[PDB]
């Protein structure tokens, strides 16, 4: 396959030439050994055993070459399966950061955790343990073909058209066994997935009182079904069977042959014995093969996740408040255009808003300017200077965001905030400190900003870990300032950290926000409402909540809902 | 294992049946190695040629008889799989309806869709396919091994030395290496969990970088670190394991211990053919049974996981709207207390609000109202009657619940108002719909009240939310719990859902799970729950006067 080759080191080209050449010579000193048996068994059953030594010489002479030239296969093997993980590792870690994150649909995700994880082993034995016995035995019988061809050419021509029948008959049957495991699961999701729409719908249907009527149904559809399960059959019944039945109805007619020879007189009987021995030696690797089926499909499978991965679709490449600009920028995800018609030119300093509902597409825009994805169409640019002909490390120090999820790397609150500008010193990070508010999260917390706020570490509700965000947000010297929207109103110190990143920002920087709530949507300069990506209104604050559009019912809905109080109205 | 053989009880004659056929066959797979064997005892001989067309006709008679039975026993293992599968399933269905309602709700185990449609099939493969697969693994080398020991003891004794010779090496690595060993799975969990971080954390890492992009590589470079250093050292021995069990080394074995033999006059010549024939590869047979167990193994396990599902507790029942709860402590887990020694009681058409941050078992207290689990101490009484011999019939329409994360049932729009009633008329669903306020919804879908819906439907969740809440309209429940979380579940929602809210609890008793502390002022008793366990009760006026935990919790809002 071409992708096993592809994920080689540039460096192992004379590794990996010297592994075929030390293969192909392994597969000589032993396909030769086996045809040397024809000399040996023929003088072993023959009137002469005294003529074995000769033959068992130049067995032993290539047995001992095949051993040598085997360990020099093997420990190059390790040498190769070392450095392939190792370099196919590091190029998936470099590349991931490069990747767009339109590429982790979720069993795209987790297709890249398990090559991550569950492969380290195993491409450390792939060379080792499935790649040398699958050539060793796939080579062989045409080997032993060939060298029963230039002596004895009756009989070689015979293997070597048999060995087209032989591996016609394991990929025929390999073919059906995967099939029927197919259809087997097929069948058996087909059946329980009533089971599964049960569990689902318990709670709704417990609570209505008819979960016994419920349950009567799907048994008796389960019952109604369960009748059809055997005429399927005719797949699995030539599975492996077919591949032994081939096996050896091939073995008894070659050695069938042998013996119609010797009754014609065109052979020896030892002569027609050790033809029979090697056209059973020619046989077993292909045994060899069909036990060795399984590794290698897993091993198809981990290399299927891994180029996937690798050929995933990656971002090209190349201090005051910059311009913003989308020009007719459009962008779609799935099988909808999550950004429609956008286009603005934001002058720079200002601060900005953007609401609308939930799953609108109001998030991608701020990975737009981001540069987490790129534009299918238009152009996203800072200055003029188009993000995706932006260079790579400069690209990383135009932009900040703080996210709906607010992301923290297990680390403590001085640690996680630190992150965007490590060389700042403490007295920005304490004033970052004041201006998110965090620090009254620092009377609460046991051991100030020293204590660990990982998943594991504090049970951070969502506003407080948004908060810290903001410190983060606000630290790094970002010429551009992004906030998102998951502000619970639990939190109120939240709303207020919030409006100070609206108001009380000391740096300069352009400022765009993402807003559901009264306090997000307040001191805007203007509001992009999404609507199904596509961006219904823009205007000003008190041009749009005056002239009774969109986002004045929004606004209007959103504040009489705060307003409720529970027991009346 | 006790759990797997329980399980699998019905099955105990079927699948020994299927072994003793399973080794007949492959017993029958390994006769025509014998047959060349006598073929060439008669060619040795000068036979005539009908003993040769004979013993070359019995050599096709078993290899058809060897794959007629092959497909004529699983093909009856098949059935057997099935009438076995099929009254697992259906006591899977059965047991689904008397499990207790929390057990759904997920507790970080393994899924509902895993834990019946992954593990089914398991089995069906440990039925059909690990068991008949291992037991030819396990009877063709053991077999072959009897053989090749009555043929000639002497040769065939020869075979232990690569045995030795792989099983010494084992050992020796093995204990070598046990501390890398024991961390290795270790470790693969932990580069899984730092892989899933790095991908779900991946925007934080791709727009500011540094220590959070550098971590995941430091640590992936100690992962390949540590697979380097722990197999590196061990080239010389892996490779000579893997020579000794090739078939090429087992073939120039055999000749060397049987060529002297042979030659010497030492043995009949024509006893070494089954050496060559079979013990060639036996060597690659043995290392097939690791396999075939591990297939057992995995299909045990799911075995297992099915077994603990149908082996977990069921919701036992026992023996003007009014509430009581007195002295309950429940606990998810032994040892672990949520709620302790709480006391509460609501008046006929009251509202009540459980209130704290640091939640302290408030929506295992609301859930414990409709009893998703039983209390392990104290009781709580609807109207005077325990809940505990409330049946669904009863218990059901006493508490009406709805809680977050309202699931859909599969069927017309009206019906899924009506599952509480189906027998409400057209005018009594439209009017619930009015009053949960998701008539406007339904009027915009294309057909209307006609229009199905299921897991594959266009509704949003508050719109789903709104028709669980006219469903709970229409079954009116005296007694509710609920929880505040449905409110600002989806804040465009948030004016009907409120409105919806509002209507079902006018007149009807209450108890919420209460989160936003600006969202209860008119609430009859407000509590608040902390370590636990109660820690103040009140209004929200009084407690506001007393100026407890309440008081800092607004404060700080
Ligand atoms: N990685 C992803 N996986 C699945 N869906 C995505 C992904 N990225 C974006 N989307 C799509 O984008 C939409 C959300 O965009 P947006 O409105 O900007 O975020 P939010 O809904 O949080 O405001 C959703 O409809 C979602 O299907
Ligand atoms: N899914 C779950 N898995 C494990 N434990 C749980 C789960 N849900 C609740 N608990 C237990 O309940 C506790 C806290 O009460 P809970 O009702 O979760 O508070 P909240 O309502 O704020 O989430 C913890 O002690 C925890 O052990």
């Amino acid at each position: 396959i071409r992708t096993l080759l592809r994920l080689v080191p540039a460096e192992k080209r004379g590794a990996v030439a010297g592994y075929a050449v030390l293969t192909l010579l392994s597969v000589l000193l032993r396909a030769v050994g086996a045809v040397l048996l024809i000399p040996l068994l023929a003088a072993l059953f023959s009137d002469t055993p005294s003529d074995a030594w000769l033959w068992l010489g130049w067995l032993t002479a290539v047995t001992l070459a095949g051993w040598v030239t085997d360990t020099n296969t093997a420990r190059l093997g390790f040498d190769l399966g070392f450095a392939v993980l190792s370099r196919t590792q590091h190029d998936m870690a470099d590349r991931l950061p490069n990747v767009a994150m339109s590429w982790f649909t979720p069993d795209n995700t987790a297709t890249a955790r398990q090559a991550i994880a569950a492969t380290g082993p195993e491409l450390a034995g792939l060379v080792v343990n499935l790649l040398t016995p699958l050539i060793g035995a796939a080579l062989l019988p045409a080997a032993i073909g060939v060298a029963l061809l230039f002596v004895s050419v009756p009989l070689g021509l015979a293997a070597l058209a048999g060995v087209a029948v032989l591996f016609g008959a394991l990929a025929l049957s390999g073919r059906l066994s995967r099939a029927a495991d197919k259809v087997a699961g097929e069948t058996n999701s087909a059946f329980t997935e009533r089971i599964i729409e049960f569990a689902r719908t318990q709670q709704a249907l417990r609570a209505a009182r008819r979960v016994e009527p419920a349950r009567s149904q799907v048994g008796s559809a389960l019952a109604a079904q369960h009748g059809a399960g055997l005429r399927l059959l005719t797949m699995q019944i030539p599975g492996q069977v077919l591949f032994s039945l081939a096996g050896q109805v091939a073995l008894i007619g070659f050695a069938g042959m042998a013996v119609w020879l010797t009754v014609r007189g065109q052979l020896g009987v030892p002569e027609a014995i050790a033809l029979i021995v090697v056209l059973v030696r020619y046989l077993e690797p292909f045994a060899a093969i069909a036990d060795l089926a399984p590794a290698l499909e897993t091993t198809r499978a981990t290399l299927n996740r891994i180029q996937a991965v690798l050929d995933a679709p990656t971002l090209p490449a190349g201090g005051a408040a910059p311009s913003i600009e989308f020009d007719d920028v459009r962008f779609s995800y799935g099988d909808e255009v999550v950004l429609d018609g956008v286009s603005f030119t934001l002058r720079p300093g200002n601060t900005t808003a953007i609401v609308g509902p939930s799953g609108s597409g109001k998030t991608t825009i701020l990975s737009l300017i981001a540069g987490l994805q790129q534009p299918a169409s238009g152009r996203v640019l800072l200055d003029g200077v188009d993000v995706t002909t932006l260079d790579p490390e400069a690209r990383r120090a135009a932009v900040s965001v703080v996210f709906q999820h607010p992301y923290l790397f297990d680390g403590t609150l001085r640690d996680n905030v630190l992150v965007g500008d490590p060389e700042a010193d403490p007295d920005d990070v304490t004033a970052a400190m004041r201006l998110a508010r965090v620090d009254e999260l620092l009377d609460r917390l046991p051991d100030g900003d020293a204590t660990v706020v990982g998943e594991g570490g504090t049970a951070l509700s969502g506003g407080e870990r948004q908060r810290v965000s903001i410190a983060r947000a606000l630290l790094k010297p970002a010429p551009v300032l992004l906030v998102d929207e998951a502000t619970s109103a639990l939190d109120n110190a939240n709303e207020a950290a919030v409006v100070d990143a609206l108001t009380a920002d000391p740096r300069p920087r352009t400022r765009v926000i993402v807003a559901h709530r009264l306090a997000s949507i307040r001191h805007a300069d203007r509001v992009l409402f999404v609507e199904a990506g596509r961006v219904v209104e823009d205007g000003a604050i008190d041009e749009l909540l005056a002239a009774g559009g969109r986002f004045a019912q929004f606004w209007a809905q959103q504040q009489a809902a705060s307003e409720w109080a529970i027991g009346s109205t | 294992a006790e759990a797997g053989s329980r399980l699998l009880a019905p099955l105990k004659k079927p699948l020994i049946v299927s072994g003793v056929l399973q080794a007949l066959i492959t017993l029958i797979e390994l006769a025509p190695f014998v047959l060349l064997v006598e073929l060439a005892r008669l060619l040795l001989g000068g036979a005539e040629a009908e003993r040769l067309w004979t013993l070359g006709l019995t050599a096709v008679s078993l290899i058809g008889l060897g794959a007629v039975l092959a497909a004529a026993m699983t093909l009856w293992l098949h059935r057997v799989d099935a009438r076995f599968a099929h009254e697992l399933r259906g006591r899977l269905l059965t047991k689904l309806s008397r499990l207790p309602l929390g057990w759904f709700t997920r507790r970080g185990s393994a899924s509902t869709k895993q834990l019946v449609q992954d593990d089914t099939l398991a089995l069906h493969y440990l039925i059909t396919h690990a068991i008949p697969d291992a037991v030819a693994a396990v009877v063709a080398p053991v077999a072959v091994l009897v053989y090749l020991f009555v043929a000639d003891w002497r040769v065939a004794l020869v075979l232990f030395i690569p045995v030795l010779v792989y099983l010494v090496l084992m050992s020796v690595m093995t204990i070598q290496s046990g501390s890398k060993i024991a961390q290795a799975p270790r470790w693969a969990e932990r580069m899984g969990g730092e892989a899933g971080a790095f991908l779900e954390g991946q925007p934080v890492i791709r727009i500011f970088g540094g220590a959070a992009a550098s971590r995941f590589r430091r640590r992936l470079d100690d992962y390949i670190d540590f697979l380097v250093s722990w197999q590196r050292p061990f080239v010389g021995k892996k490779t000579l394991m893997d020579l000794v069990t090739r078939p090429a080394t087992f073939l120039w074995i055999i000749l060397v211990a049987g060529v002297p033999l042979v030659v010497t006059g030492r043995m009949d010549p024509v006893n070494l053919l089954p050496f060559l024939l079979l013990g060639t590869t036996f060597g690659a047979r043995l290392l097939g049974i690791g396999y075939g167990l591990s297939g057992i193994q995995t299909g045990m396990l799911a075995a297992r996981r099915i077994q603990t599902v149908l082996d977990e507790p069921e919701l036992v029942v026992r023996d003007p709207g009014t509430v009581e709860l007195d002295r309950v402590s429940f606990e998810y887990r032994p040892g672990v207390p949520v709620i302790r020694d709480v006391t509460l009681t609501l008046r006929p058409g009251t509202v009540t609000a459980l209130v704290g941050p640091s939640g302290s078992g408030k929506s295992t207290l609301a859930a414990l109202v409709a009893r998703f689990h039983d209390v392990t101490q104290g009781a709580i009484r609807v109207d005077g009657r325990d809940i505990r011999t409330l049946t669904a019939d009863e218990l059901y329409r006493r508490v009406g619940f709805v809680l977050q994360d309202a699931q859909l049932v599969h069927g017309s729009v009206a019906e899924n108002i009506a599952l509480a009633e189906p027998d409400a008329g057209l005018e009594r669903i439209r009017t619930a719909a009015r009053d949960a306020q998701i008539h406007d919804r339904i009027t915009r879908m294309p057909d209307g009240y006609d229009s199905v819906l299921g897991a594959g439907s266009a509704l949003s969740g508050g719109e789903r939310q709104r028709v669980t809440i006219a469903r709970a309209i229409l079954a009116d429940t005296p007694v509710l719990v609920l929880d505040e979380a449905t409110a600002f579940a989806d804040p465009e929602s948030e004016y009907l859902v409120q409105q919806a809210i509002n209507r079902l609890t006018r007149d009807r008793t209450v108890l919420v799970i209460a989160h936003r502390l600006h969202t209860i002022t008119h609430a009859d008793q407000i509590v608040v729950l902390d370590d636990g366990r109660i820690v103040e009760v009140g209004t929200h006026d009084e407690l506001l006067a007393a100026g407890g935990r309440y008081r800092g919790l607004w404060d700080s809002g």
